[PDB]
This record gives structure tokens, C-alpha cells and sequence, in this order.
DNA sequence: CCCTGGAGAATCCCGGTGCCGAGGCCGCTCAATTGGTCGTAGACAGCTCTAGCACCGCTTAAACGCACGTACGCGC
């Protein structure tokens, strides 16, 4: 056959299109899975992954750290308003909460 | 195993409220917080018990705890 | 010779700041471990829990109680108070539907 | 031993493509793997949910497009739609 | 001569008992219906709504507002009050997670 | 269609409070209730818009609104 | 082709076992569906239907009505603690709420 | 066309427990939506339960586990016992 | 009673150790990739006909507004 070029490189993506397609078929969702559905799923997951990691990297530089540790991921999710509403019902382990103090609480 | 509801000590409940930004903690909060935690634990562990019973397993795994928390809108990341 | 004698509230706010930027687990391991086994033994005897299984339970319970305490504290200022009450928690659970 | 499916390395290349000077711990890696899987289950569950109501047997790109509009709110939705639309057009071409 | 002059709160309790046992919709159909159209105009210009479609939105909005008012009222007695306040709703949505 | 947020009249908001057991209704609660209702409607109707757009239909059905409310954990019985 | 006997009558139930089995097959839930799974599902649905209707019938006798109305169903669901917790996130149309007033509100 | 409904089966259940009262179509639609909503919740939990242990089938134990996960308290053990009785009567 | 200077203690910036978890490399093997082949769901075209949109009488219960005072939010 021809060269086994990955579908992620064909779509300009890093997330695995085939793994998403395989998990969609074995995940018991529909009788058939379309061709562009894993490509759309990979783009959405990668953009969500890249957005949080960039914000986590921004939070990592705020506390001068070169390694992403779970406090950075929790800080990135809660600081962003859209990530807060998307993950409102989501508990992040080893992350704590935002360090905010009530206005009337200060002396 | 008896009187294990007192394992969540008063400074531990004090420390938990400090993470939540609580200024002052009443003396009756610790008894109420223990009861709330006991009720919350009695739902998650019981749900995890059914998850463990369904798998023909005798030890509750971390994945079953995640599914027990996920079905009630309290999904947990990292396990 | 005069003792420092910190007024109430300032060290509590200091504990708030030192524990909001940190990520260590506030509840001890075995006291939370023994509480899980006692609760689980009422549902099924001869039951075991993995070390990471209790780890998932401990962080989720702390975050749920911290979020509950955040609503409990928010009820105090809403009620023109700085001290949380057991009735503040009861209002918090009722509004959340728990 | 047994091969377990995970997004451990895939998130790593995403991190280096946008931040080539920082790293990531394994605990943060497991959180990202859980975050990817949960969003995967929510969208695929929604896309399956959408197809059942329209009496449609297959899940297309429009199934995912509606699913991410329902879950992701506002400005986060349309960039994901724009990124999703760009990926399908690049894949077809 | 003087009228009956019910004390403030007496007619309020009668309205409470009447509307808690009757299932008639408090919000009028047409003013609520036009609110759906102007909200949906921002998402689609050429859009239509069925009579039952506006019907389903009205009951869900009424029940959500009634449930919100129940939590808003309970915060008032919690705050040593009997009058609902805008800060009580803001507390109610935040505790429920709806900002 | 403009100024339709005022269609939720003052007695209509008062009647909603009476169903919820509210005894006294403030004069500033009507703007807040209208804002809360507008935010709640801007989520469900927009969700139903995407449901209607995906269904290859140009009229919103009550069936689409049912799933729009259900996906946010507010499932409605009786359609 | 012998006598056609429904599985509901064999299991002592009124809910349709075959309809539940058919909906499970085309519902994209599992590759295979057991024989007792629709029987168990129908029995659970039958008990839940019978429990609500019994409480609705008891609620209907309270306001002197011989027909079940959506007010009766809402009253039946909310009065039962098990039904209220199960249907906590459920909105009932034309049901209203419970006729309860807080203690500080009465004169 | 033909539309699937749960209206008539509930009526036989209604006459079984309370033969002295009827039901309205407006209340029938509420009960039809109630049975359908529980149906997707139990089947969705059972489908999720089968996916957790890599199970390709849904049995009576799949429905039983979903009932105790969804139905809280003493309501669940009634449905478990009712399901067990129907399963034994089926065989 | 309020403004301002000095000092006690928890907290923050910084130099040195190192170590153990994170980053990089080798297979290689099993899941991702290539090509073909049909049953078949789906996009497309024409009919229609049942329900929604727009305007009209009307009338009437619902709603805006103003006068008054007493339960109550709020200040101390």
C-alpha cells in the first residue's frame, strides 16, 4: 500500500484522530461514526488542552515555576471565566481554591 | 471500629474553613461539619460499594470512587 | 515585659492566606482512613480500600467541604456576620439541594 | 505489560507547541488525562444524544459542532468551532 | 367610618396560600412569548416558536423562579429579615453555582 | 422587538414570590429578577436554538426545549 | 408457531417487557442485552409507577378529587422524601410547590 | 405514523392499585415523561456500568446496580426485590 | 482620643545539597494506517397540509400610579 501517514498530520493536529475514532466506535454511542467527527473531536480537545496549558504556564510564571504542578492547573481553570463555567461541577485534586479574601474580612 | 467520626479533629475542621476563607468558626460548627461529612461519605462510599459489588471485587478501587463522584455532578480529576 | 497578644482575626486571616496558596492535605491520612472503613463496614463487611482509593476520597471530601465552607462564609457576610453558624451550613445545603 | 490507553504524551506535545520552556508533573499529567477523557465522554455522549433525537444512526462533524456549542459557553465555543471547522477543511483537502 | 385596612402581610399570606395550591400560570402568555422572540432574535433572525414550545419555556422559567424565590426567602430569615433583597438572590445563584 | 424585558410585570414577579412563600417583596427585586430570568432564558433558548439548527428545522419545538433543559439538569415533565 | 404469550404476563407485570427490550437494543446502550434486564427494568418501572399513582390517589382523595391531575402528581412526588430526592432536579409543569409557610411568617 | 407511548400500561397499573380514580391526558404526559426519563437514566447508567468493566452485555445485575445507584434509601431495595421477584417468576 | 516611631515575629528573597521524579532513548508490537466492497443511512427533489404568524373586535381582568401609615431594614 501507500505510506501510513497519520490522520493527525493530515488534519494539522496533534491529538490522535484514530484513537478518538476507535474510542467513539467502542464507546457505545452510535451505530456509525462519521469521517469528520474524530477530526472535529481532536481539534476541540487540543484547543481546550492548549488553552488551559497556556494559562497554566502563565500561572506557573506568576509563582516562578518551570514545571506544571496541579495548583497551576486549578489556578488556570478557576481564573478563566469560561473554564470556570465549563468546569463548575469539577473537583481538581491537589489544587485548592483561589486565594481571595472578602472585602469586609480585612482589618 | 467505633467513635471514628471524631477522627476529623476540630483544628482539621478549622483548617478546612481557613482554606475556604472563613473568618471565625463557632464551636457548634465542628459537630455539624462532621455530620455533613458523614452524610456525604455515606453516599459516595455506598455508591462505590455498589460499583465494587458489580465488578465481583472485594476491594474498592480509585476508579470506582471517581465514577461514584461523577454520577452526582462532582467529578474528580487526577485518579 | 509584655506578651505579643495577637488580637483574634489577624492570625486567622494569616492562616487563610497560608492555606489558600498551599496544596497540602489538611485532614490527616489515617483518621480519614479509619472513618471510611467504619462507614463502609455498615454497608458491607470485610471490605478493603486501596491507598489511592482513599486518596481520591480525601481530596474530594475536602474540596466539597471547602466549597461548602465558602458558601457558609458567604452566608455570614450576607447575614451581617463574620462568624459561621451551624444554621449557616443548613441553609447552604438546602439551597444546593443536598 | 498491558498497554493502557492514555493521553500522556499527546498533552506533552501540545504543551511544547505553545510553551516550549516549561514542563509538567505526572500528577498534573493525570489531571489532564482525566480532563480530556471527561470532555470526551461529555461531547460523545451529547453527540450520541443528538443523533438519537433526529433518528440518525451516524455521528458527523455537525454532531460534534452542536455538542461543543451546547457544552462550551460563549467565546470558548466559537474558537473551538473555528478550530474544528479548520481541522475538517484541512482533513478533507 | 373606615375600611377593613388589612395589616401589611395579611393579604400576602392569603396570596401565598392561594398560589401554592393553584397551578395557574402567574406570568401572562403574550408578554413572556415576545420575550422569547427578542432573545432568540440575537441567535437567529428567521426563527419560529410553537405554542407548546413557548408553553414549555414558561413553566420551566416559572418553576426556576419559584425555586429561586424559595432560596431567596430562606436567606432572609437566615439574615434576620422578612423582605427579600437583591443580594439574597446573588447569594442564592452563587451557592447554587449559577453566578 | 425592544423593551420586552418589561413584559414581566411587577404583579407577575410578585405572584412568583408569593408562590415561593415570600412575605415581603422589595422594590429593587424586580430588576434583579428580570436580569436572572433574562440570563436563564439566554441559556435555555440558545441551547434550543442549537438543537433546532442541528435538526434541520427553522421552528423551535417544545421537544428541543425539553433536551435543552435536561442537559443542564432541569428536566421538564409534561413537555 | 405456538401460542403468543407476552413476557409481561409470564413475569407477572403489566409494563411491556418487549418494548423495554426493543428500546434498549436501538438505544445504543450495549452490544448485547440480557433476558432479565428488560424484566428487571419493567419491574422497577412498574413499582415506581405504582408508588407514585398510589400517593397521587391518596393525594387526590385529600382534595376530594377522583381524577389524577398534575397538581396531585407534584404533591405525591414532593411529599415522599425518596421521590423528592430522586426527582430533585426535575421540573413538573402545572404542579406548583408544597403549600408550606415558614414559621416566622405566620402572625 | 405510530408514536410510542406508555399511557395504556400505566392505566392498568393505576386500576390495579387504585381502581376508583382515573387520570387526565395532561397528567398522562407527565407520567409518560417520568417513565421515559427514568428509562434513559437507568439504561445510561447500565451502559456506563458495562463500559467500566469492559462488559459487552447488560444483564439483570446491570439494571439492579443502576437502581441502587440512582434510587436512594428504602426505595431502592423495594425495586431490587420487585425486580428479583419478576426475574424468578420469568424463569 | 488619634498620629507616628521602634521593635517582635511570621513571612519573603536567596545560597548550597541532591534526589527522586521528570525528561530523553530503545524496541517493538499492537493498535493506527491503506485499499477494496458493498448494504445502507443520508442528501436531494416534489406534495402537501396542518399548525404558526399577522391583523382585527372587544371586554375585562391584569397592571401603572398615587395617598397613607405601620411592620420592618437599618443605624447605634
Amino acid at each position: 500500500r501507500a505510506k501510513a501517514k497519520t490522520r493527525s498530520s493530515r488534519a494539522g493536529l496533534q491529538f490522535p484522530v484514530g484513537r478518538v475514532h476507535r474510542l467513539l466506535r467502542k464507546g457505545n454511542y452510535a451505530e456509525r461514526v462519521g469521517a469528520g467527527a474524530p477530526v472535529y473531536l481532536a481539534a476541540v480537545l487540543e484547543y481546550l488542552t492548549a488553552e488551559i496549558l497556556e494559562l497554566a504556564g502563565n500561572a506557573a510564571r506568576d509563582n516562578k515555576k518551570t514545571r506544571i504542578i496541579p495548583r497551576h492547573l486549578q489556578l488556570a481553570v478557576r481564573n478563566d471565566e469560561e473554564l470556570n463555567k465549563l468546569l463548575g461541577r469539577v473537583t481538581i485534586a491537589q489544587g485548592g481554591v483561589l486565594p481571595n479574601i472578602q472585602s469586609v474580612l480585612l482589618p | 471500629l467505633r467513635d471514628n467520626i471524631q477522627g476529623i479533629t476540630k483544628p482539621a475542621i478549622r483548617r478546612l474553613a481557613r482554606r475556604g476563607g472563613v473568618k471565625r468558626i463557632s464551636g457548634l460548627i465542628y459537630e455539624e461539619t462532621r455530620g455533613v461529612l458523614k452524610v456525604f461519605l455515606e453516599n459516595v462510599i455506598r455508591d462505590a460499594v455498589t460499583y465494587t459489588e458489580h465488578a465481583k471485587r472485594k476491594t474498592v478501587t480509585a476508579m470506582d470512587v471517581v465514577y461514584a463522584l461523577k454520577r452526582q455532578g462532582r467529578t474528580l480529576y487526577g485518579f | 515585659k509584655k506578651p505579643h497578644r495577637y488580637r483574634p482575626g489577624t492570625v486567622a486571616l494569616r492562616e487563610i492566606r497560608r492555606y489558600q496558596k498551599s496544596t497540602e492535605l489538611l485532614i490527616r491520612k489515617l483518621p480519614f482512613q479509619r472513618l471510611v472503613r467504619e462507614i463502609a463496614q455498615d454497608f458491607k463487611t470485610d471490605l478493603r480500600f486501596q491507598s489511592s482509593a482513599v486518596m481520591a476520597l480525601q481530596e474530594a471530601s475536602e474540596a466539597y467541604l471547602v466549597a461548602l465552607f465558602e458558601d457558609t462564609n458567604l452566608a455570614a457576610i450576607h447575614a451581617k456576620r463574620v462568624t459561621i453558624m451551624p444554621k449557616d451550613i443548613q441553609l447552604a445545603r438546602r439551597i444546593r439541594g443536598e | 505489560k498491558t498497554r493502557k490507553e492514555s493521553y500522556a504524551i499527546y498533552v506533552y506535545k501540545v504543551l511544547k507547541q505553545v510553551h516550549p520552556d516549561t514542563g509538567i508533573s505526572s500528577k498534573a499529567m493525570s489531571i489532564m488525562n482525566s480532563f480530556v477523557n471527561d470532555v470526551f465522554e461529555r461531547i460523545a455522549g451529547e453527540a450520541s444524544r443528538l443523533a438519537h433525537y433526529n433518528k440518525r444512526s451516524t455521528i458527523t462533524s455537525r454532531e460534534i459542532q452542536t455538542a461543543v456549542r451546547l457544552l462550551l459557553p460563549g467565546e470558548l465555543a466559537k474558537h473551538a468551532v473555528s478550530e474544528g471547522t479548520k481541522a475538517v477543511t484541512k482533513y478533507t483537502s
